[PDB]
């Protein structure tokens, strides 16, 4: 259940800046 | 927060406002980790040198708020306590290591849009993600300076190694604590201040796209000053705290 967002993951949406989190881990 | 922006509506729904009760103050963030726990910094509950020691009944919660200007139907959720647990070897004398405390709500929390917990880091993903230079993201309704807003701030900060976390203050720093933000050297800014406590400092799981709370907003010297880094406590090693507390109860 828990660390997936209702209103992004769970409706395959990205926030306005998670990119540049995901970006970070290359 | 310095130099964050406005939070999308439901883009951090494990949030948690800690509030005294009377008067209405605002007094630190918190983070909802199940539908009856959450977990907060150990300062903004017990502090002698301030002579704080904030009982269940002085405090309640909101949880899935956006905004501070208006009240939200149906989506803003109050609770008050039921029980307060702080770490039993918090150092509130020292340099506040262990600065953790977790608060049981009286009334289970119904989940919904706005309102989801975060996840705990197991030991590979704490190991993983805590690395230098990766980035994480926090959040909080206190300071925009080192007054405040009206909607949630984020803002997002890379992790930072533990030399340079060390030699960038005179505070005693523990393997419980971490810090974060950008150097001088890489042009970007920003930082959690005073009322951020208690906030979650979390990272995106790039294996299973989950979100999990790394760190606690725990404590700083000023905010957003050049070659100093916030620090937060240190989730995972805290851990099986966490698990006895509420295994236990
Ligand atoms: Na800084």
């Amino acid at each position: 259940d828990c660390g997936l967002r209702p209103l992004f993951e769970k409706k395959s949406l990205e926030d306005k800046t998670e990119r540049e989190l995901l970006e970070s881990y290359i | 927060i310095v130099e964050g922006s406005d939070a999308e509506i439901g883009m951090s729904p494990w949030q948690v406002m800690l509030f005294r009760k009377s008067p209405q103050e605002l007094l630190c963030g918190a983070s909802l980790i199940s539908d009856r726990w959450v977990l907060t910094a150990a300062h903004c509950l017990l502090y002698p040198p301030w002579d704080k020691n904030f009982t269940e009944n002085d405090l309640l919660v909101r949880i899935g708020k956006h905004s501070r200007t208006r009240y939200e139907r149906n989506i803003e959720k109050i609770s008050m306590l039921e029980k307060i647990y702080i770490h039993p070897r918090y150092n509130w004398r020292e340099n506040l290591d262990r600065d953790i405390a977790l608060m049981k709500l009286k009334k289970p929390v119904a989940f919904s849009d706005y309102i989801h917990p975060v996840c705990l880091p197991d030991r590979e993903t704490a190991a993983s993600l805590l690395q230098a230079g990766y980035k994480g993201r926090v959040t909080g309704w206190g300071n925009l300076k080192e007054g405040q807003p009206s909607v949630l701030q984020v803002v997002n900060l890379p992790i930072v190694e533990r030399p340079v976390c060390k030699d960038s203050t005179r505070i005693r720093i523990t393997d419980n604590m971490f810090c974060a933000g950008y150097k001088p050297d890489e042009g970007k800014r920003g930082d959690a201040c005073e009322g951020d406590s208690g906030g979650p400092f979390v990272m995106k799981s790039p294996f299973n796209n989950r979100w999990y709370q790394m760190g606690i907003v725990s404590w700083g010297e000023g905010c957003d000053r050049d070659g100093k880094y916030g620090f937060y406590t240190h989730v995972f090693r805290l851990k099986k705290w966490i698990q006895k507390v509420i295994d236990q109860f």
